[PDB]
RNA sequence: UGAAGAGUUUGAUCAUGGCUCAGAUUGAACGCUGGCGGCAGGCCUAACACAUGCAAGUCGAACGGUAACAGGAAGAAGCUUGCUUCUUUGCUGACGAGUGGCGGACGGGUGAGUAAUGUCUGGGAAACUGCCUGAUGGAGGGGGAUAACUACUGGAAACGGUAGCUAAUACCGCAUAACGUCGCAAGACCAAAGAGGGGGACCUUCGGGCCUCUUGCCAUCGGAUGUGCCCAGAUGGGAUUAGCUAGUAGGUGGGGUAACGGCUCACCUAGGCGACGAUCCCUAGCUGGUCUGAGAGGAUGACCAGCCACACUGGAACUGAGACACGGUCCAGACUCCUACGGGAGGCAGCAGUGGGGAAUAUUGCACAAUGGGCGCAAGCCUGAUGCAGCCAUGCCGCGUGUAUGAAGAAGGCCUUCGGGUUGUAAAGUACUUUCAGCGGGGAGGAAGGGAGUAAAGUUAAUACCUUUGCUCAUUGACGUUACCCGCAGAAGAAGCACCGGCUAACUCCGUGCCAGCAGCCGCGGUAAUACGGAGGGUGCAAGCGUUAAUCGGAAUUACUGGGCGUAAAGCGCACGCAGGCGGUUUGUUAAGUCAGAUGUGAAAUCCCCGGGCUCAACCUGGGAACUGCAUCUGAUACUGGC
């Protein structure tokens, strides 16, 4: 009949066109930041970083990646660019 | 600190571990004979000088493996 | 359940007079009691000692009317507390409310005056106990209601205990037909100071 | 979620009604944290009515439980 | 601290030895019989499938709309012609669905799977918390669809596909950035909504503004129960079951979560488990407890309290504080009902009913009145939960089936020192009295909040609205022939079943003649059979009696407590070596064994022991014991262990 399973069906869609939308964004602006360690100098990296970083913000104040998955992915790129020449 | 004993070492095949032999010592529960009883715990060294055969001090802590729930103090006695 | 039928053969087994159709045609005997159980007894006798004890185990009970299972519930109570079983379930069966109301005399027999208690008519603490399962406390009250004091079978009871002697143990103002129990009887006071060597091994195994 | 509340106790012709302080998950009857007295129906030759310890109670009102209107005015009448 | 012993090999007699029994426990079973009140118990089998009906709904004090009732308004002026009808309209109290929200993960059912890193006890470190109930702040304004409804296209229809309308405390941005987080840093990031009532001064389409009471939104830190994760120590049986393990055991680089971890991907190693029993098979859910017995040690984990796992079967996903999700989704399998032929939809190991599988296991019960839980600011709604009746000897408990009168024994029978005896005072007929049931008249308590009043400097703007603990009044009941009280009739509605040579209490007449039969054991049965048949009499339990089974006992018959091996089972032909078991005579050290004293934990229930109430006990319970332990300190130091 009805219950929650016949709202969840259509409503669960439009959260993986919100949500899991914002999953991908984020793995995307994450992915252009491993391009930014091959371009011969650490300035233009550091510019591809905090265009990064106000993504994964935008995950952490919200309250999904807040726990440890924010401060992982902010320090994993962090030592990346203190690697460089 | 919660546990700490001290054993004898019969495995030292790895290289942040060995295993420890440990006795019970305890009277049996209708036979009224006491008994050494034999067990054994596998424990964290990453130092790797302890060996096989050594008497070693040992302590209790939470999991740093599966089945790995003890780490190395010291070397009590060296068997050469 | 409880016993039903010809009441002569009672008398018989137990050797003794029970009250039963015991106006004139208990004077003299000539009935079989104290005489012939049965009809055998002197020709092929076993005199067996599991049929004494059987016998007690009879014996015992009847008197005060209860029954196999009653008779080893209050054996349960007599048995704790270290055993003289025989002085200490003593005190439980002579407080029951059939040998109370016996023992202040409205009824001839303790099954007369189960059937009075039943009838609605006995009441104790100032309220109304129609079971003979019920244990007197000490100092307490014990009274008829008006609506059975003038029965021809109650005065006929009054007037029986009336030519007998009194238990101690109890008071009754038969200006009012009402009074306390004192105490639980003593063995060695309400008969004798005896052993019975068969009650103190009585029943299991 | 814990409350201070009448317990259903003894159930038919003649309960008791303990009176406790016990967490709302699952069971209306099940597991408590603090048995506090009892209401008992039965005054016949007794002063043992409407008991309750007060430095029990008093150590979970306000301070990590809640209270249940069916005791909110007992604890003002306690073997009153 | 509690205390069952006996029978049978033989000419036997003492030993030894198999077999068998009296008892207690049970949700038990067959059969005969079965009266009245109470407490408990009533598919441990196929984890086999289910007709009919019902089990988790709720909120108009967010609101697009209007199923319903009575009103307000507007029409037809109705026939149903003297009433207040018919038809519309959300105006209003309201509310059949729809949007939206809270909760659906609990309350019930069950033992198939599982010898388990499952579960219990006792600890531990890396880990959770929507709601409930506090604490500090915010409390501005927009943008974008759609169900209901109306049509199009197919169906008889549940309902699929497809166009159109439209509301929000729903959905998503911007500003703000808190009691949140980050970089040396300009900074970079996450919100939100009102709503119902009332009123002083003033304005007013006197609804609106403003103020204020009640109650909502958003963020962050608490309060406190409980959930995840891991480690000792234990769990049914087994070795004429010996091997089993490539994510198994270990390393080295990268990832995932609220956290642990071979949780997970890759590159390398040969480890790990196993005789203190791995592999594998049958059996079995765990604990509190229950419970046999002298006790040990097992057995047993239906009921009540707490865990595990299952939801016809397998495997996933969506959502949330919480799900490998009873009665949800979804795919596939096995089985079934409906068809107008489009195909569609299911699963009672819930509550009541029904068929299989069996030795064998409730009504197709009354109501939501109260109480719990869910929703609701609240009146209320929901409930096979729960109250509260029935059916069934299955156990236990209270209580029955009445009294008087009646013969040197009526009539019959049974046995005849043939004299008498005896069933039996029992019967006939004659008179008395009723517990329990049947049937009447009276009749509680579970009832309070709620409706009205009164009061409270109630929170305010003190006694408007509203609202609460008491008080004054009218009231709310399924059960019910109830609890309890008094009567109306009549012995009326009521007694079985083995047992009687000996163990083992009851006696020994005739018939049969090793047959017919009996039987637990010993043994009985060929011309008086104390044992069969047939008898009359006699004993014992009793709404039970006989006949069995499960699990124990007797059983020391697996031996700790507590054995057997010269010859009554078995000393292995002898010496060598050996894991394990035992170890001189002393001092010093340690406190693992042991022992002492503290702090905890062994939940509630329960045996035992002491008090109280139900008419007694059971039951409902106030208290003390106990769960001999397992932890965290402190302490003795004799002896075993260790140094």
């Amino acid at each position: 009949n009805i219950k929650s399973a016949k709202k969840r069906a259509i409503q669960s869609e439009k959260a993986r066109k919100h949500n899991a939308s914002r999953r991908s964004m984020m793995r995307t602006f994450i992915k252009k930041v491993y391009a930014a360690i091959e371009a011969g100098d650490k300035a233009a990296a550091q510019k591809a970083f905090n265009e990064m970083q106000p993504i994964v913000d935008r995950q952490a104040a919200k309250g999904l990646i807040h726990k440890n998955k924010a401060a992982r992915h902010k320090a994993n790129l962090t030592a990346q660019i203190n690697k460089l020449a | 600190k919660i546990r700490t004993l001290q054993g004898r070492v019969v495995s030292d095949k790895m290289e942040k571990s060995i295993v420890v032999a440990i006795e019970r010592f305890v009277k049996h529960p209708i036979y009224g004979k006491f008994i050494k009883r034999t067990t054994k715990l596998h424990v964290h060294d990453e130092n790797n000088e302890c060996g096989i055969g050594d008497v070693v001090e040992i302590r209790e802590c939470r999991p740093l493996s599966k089945t790995k729930s003890w780490t190395l103090v010291r070397v009590v006695e060296k068997a050469v | 359940a409880r016993y039903l039928g010809p009441k002569l053969k009672l008398s018989r087994r137990e050797g003794t007079d029970l009250f039963l159709k015991s106006g004139v045609r208990a004077i003299d005997t000539k009935c079989k009691i104290e005489q012939a159980p049965g009809q055998h007894g002197a020709r092929k006798p076993r005199l067996s000692d599991y049929g004494v004890q059987l016998r007690e185990k009879q014996k015992v009970r009847r008197i005060y009317g209860v029954l196999e299972r009653q008779f080893r519930n209050y054996y349960k109570e007599a048995a704790r507390l270290k055993g003289n079983t025989g002085e200490n379930l003593l005190a439980l069966l002579e407080g029951r409310l059939d040998n109370v109301v016996y023992r202040m005399g409205f009824g001839a027999t303790r099954a007369e005056a189960r059937q009075l208690v039943s009838h609605k008519a006995i009441m104790v603490n100032g309220r109304v106990v129609n079971i003979a399962s019920y244990q007197v406390s000490p100092n307490d009250v014990v009274s008829i209601r008006e609506k059975a004091k003038k029965q021809s079978r109650v005065k006929a009871a009054l007037e029986l205990a009336e030519q007998r002697e009194k238990p101690t143990w109890l008071e009754v103002d038969a200006g009012k037909m009402e009074g306390t129990f004192k105490r639980k009887p003593e063995r060695s006071d309400l008969s004798a100071d005896i052993n019975e060597h068969l009650i103190v091994e009585l029943y299991s195994k | 979620m814990v409350t201070i509340r009448l317990a259903r106790h003894g159930a038919k012709k003649r309960p008791f009604y303990q009176v406790v302080v016990a967490d709302s998950r699952n069971a209306r009857n099940g597991r408590f944290i603090e048995r506090v007295g009892f209401f008992n129906p039965i005054a016949s030759e007794k002063e043992e009515g409407t008991r309750l310890d007060l430095d029990r109670i008093a150590h979970w009102v306000g301070q990590g439980a809640t209270i249940s209107d069916r005791v909110a005015a007992l604890i003002k009448e306690v073997n009153k």
